[PDB]
RNA sequence: ACCACGAUCAAAAGGGACAAGCAUCAAGCACGCAGCAAUGCAGCUCAAAACGCUUAGCCUAGCCACACCCCCACGGGAAACAGCAGU
């Protein structure tokens, strides 16, 4: 869910006596009156609040993750409405091969954050396929076929015994 | 050595170090930081390595 | 540069497609009963697993697609 | 005479947890090529006894030769891990670490 | 190429040598069929 | 005798492990004070700027 | 030794190692595991070359394989020099 329209920026949210200026003031330093980029800004404050252990290191390798996590969900958002940009869709692929790197690092480095990165980004890390090699209709079918015949198989071995 | 299983690990650890498995099921660590390759060489041959001695006799 | 090896990739190619243009239709026979052939081929290899494994017929509800008629 | 086993002590990585009480392990040793003289790595796969399932994928363990072997293919167990995946213990000061980085220093001790 | 690639390649894979008209052998018998010139 | 003697040598390099990571702390100390002065002079000047 | 304690030698079984060319042979199709069993899990091998075709006796104090053919030899084809001399 996106932060509310409401939300200050992150620029002017700490600012002493932001709550004592009129709610002209309040809607023009406000998310209603910015680009996706302060609001993008907002939910990366806000993961890194939620999952890291010190908010203000933005150089470890979870705050990179969840920086990226952010730019993902973006990409994919203009995707849903861009579906012919092909320099976009490049993007996505690319981001999200890097954050399967950083996962994979973080994964063999710190597996309690990275057990809390997964969670809280909602992340379902999957192994990387052993073997890359094209899956042409004559291999699947005769895959689909040799698997119908070990259940065959299964089954008359039961009736037997 | 050529039956001795020997495995290389890349920054798993703040510091380097060696470890040898015997066969009793002993364990020897042999910390290396700060030492040159030739002091690491004399330190292994001096705790596990065949003396002179054996070798002549061999 | 060799210019002798790009005007004979030239004529070689050019003579080719003056062949292909003259037996198109001898070609084509070849081709579709080569095509049967390939499905015969693979319809053999699966039957040659079931009969392997034990099962005297094909699985149940199984029927081989045809995979390479266009 | 303690086992039928060819290899009795071996380090390896595990690269398979889908057994049941049983991980695949990928052991590599450093074979000299004849021709270049240069040392590289091969592979051997093996199946080691996993009774707890404490084994997960990408952590460094030791394997013990069985007495005989108890299945087709698994011939050893696990003795330990001697480096749990993400969950590394510096042997030499003992204490907690994050890749070459100290989680906990050693000087708080 | 690098020591890896050289490795992985192995030594040189020499294809096997070509049958000559006699197919390896010194000589060979035969039987005449016709006898003419050839320029 | 030669285990006694390698698990007293990991002694002693321990040893002086810690002195030099001590040394190394104090050293991070002192930076680090300067360091966070500096950053709390950028913060007040980016808040004077906000304000 | 023979009274065996055991040495020497060496089968079957278990673990490991072990020729060449072709990847235009790229997927094999049950090739695993756990449980006393009942049974459960869905797994196992493979571009670090599985599966497959072709070639070749080998690593020579010697070793391996074969002993007319059907791998084997109850059985069948059939009537055997790949022992020496010889044709
Ligand atoms: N074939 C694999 O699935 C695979 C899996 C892991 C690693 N690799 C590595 O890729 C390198 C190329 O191997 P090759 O010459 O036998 O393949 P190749 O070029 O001869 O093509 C055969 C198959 O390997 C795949 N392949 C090719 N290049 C690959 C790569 N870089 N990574 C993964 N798959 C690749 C192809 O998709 C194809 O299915 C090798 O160093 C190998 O170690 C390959
Ligand atoms: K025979
Ligand atoms: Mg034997
Ligand atoms: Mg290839
Ligand atoms: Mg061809
Ligand atoms: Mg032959
Ligand atoms: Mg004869
Ligand atoms: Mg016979
Ligand atoms: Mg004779």
């Amino acid at each position: 869910d996106d932060p509310p329209p409401s939300t200050l920026l992150k620029d002017y949210q700490n600012v002493p006596g932001i709550e004592k200026v009129d709610d002209v003031v309040k809607r023009l330093l406000s998310l209603e009156m910015a680009n996706k980029k302060e609001m993008l800004k907002i939910k990366q404050e806000q993961f890194m609040k939620k999952i890291v252990a010190n908010p203000e290191d933005t150089r470890s390798l979870e705050a990179r993750i969840i920086a990226l996590s952010v730019k993902i969900r973006s990409y994919e958002e203009h995707l849903e409405k861009h579906r012919k940009d092909k320099a976009h869709k490049r993007y996505l692929l690319m981001s999200i091969d890097q954050r399967k790197k950083m996962l994979k690092n973080l994964r063999n480095t710190n597996y309690d954050v990275f057990e809390k990165i997964c969670w809280g980004l909602g992340i379902e890390y999957t192994f990387p396929p052993l073997y890359y090699r094209r899956a042409h209709r004559r291999f699947v079918t005769k895959k689909a076929l040799c698997i119908r015949v070990f259940q065959e198989t299964q089954k008359l071995k039961k009736r037997r015994r | 050595n050529p039956w001795v299983q020997i495995m290389m690990f890349k920054n798993m650890t703040p510091s380097p170090f060696l470890r040898f498995y015997l066969d009793s099921g002993e364990q020897v660590l042999v910390d290396v930081e700060t030492k040159s390759n030739k002091e690491i060489m004399e330190h292994i041959r001096k705790i596990l390595g065949k003396n002179e001695e054996t070798l002549r006799e061999e | 540069k060799n210019v002798l090896k790009i005007r004979r990739r030239k004529m070689n190619h050019h003579k080719y497609r003056k062949l292909v243009k003259k037996t198109r239709f001898l070609r084509r026979k070849v081709q579709e009963g080569r095509l049967r052939r390939k499905q015969i081929k693979f319809e053999k290899d699966l039957r040659r697993i079931w009969l392997k494994a034990g099962l005297k017929e094909a699985p149940e509800g199984w029927q081989t697609p045809k995979i390479y008629l266009r | 005479v303690r086992s039928s086993v060819h290899a009795r002590w071996i380090v390896g990585k595990v690269i398979g947890t889908k057994m049941q009480k049983t991980a695949k392990v990928r052991v590599t040793r450093l074979v000299l090529d004849p021709y270049l003289l240069k040392y590289f790595n091969k592979r051997k796969t093996y199946f080691a006894h996993d009774a707890l399932q404490q084994c997960t994928v990408g952590d460094i363990v030791l394997l013990r030769a069985l007495p005989v072997p108890r299945a087709k293919h698994v011939k050893h167990e696990l003795a330990e891990i001697v480096f749990k995946v993400g969950k590394v213990i510096d042997p030499v000061t003992g204490k907690p670490c994050a890749g070459t980085t100290y989680l906990e220093s050693p000087l708080s001790s | 190429a690098t020591l890896n690639q050289m490795h992985r390649l192995g030594p040189p894979k020499r294809p096997p040598r070509k049958l000559g008209p006699t197919e390896g052998r010194p000589q060979l018998k035969g039987v005449v069929l016709c006898t003419f010139t050839r320029k | 005798e030669l285990m006694a003697w390698n698990q007293a040598e990991n002694r002693r390099l321990h040893e002086l492990r810690i002195a030099r990571l001590r040394q190394e702390e104090r050293e991070q100390e002192q930076r680090q004070a300067l360091e966070q002065a500096r950053k709390a002079e950028e913060v007040q000047a980016w808040a004077q700027r906000k304000e």
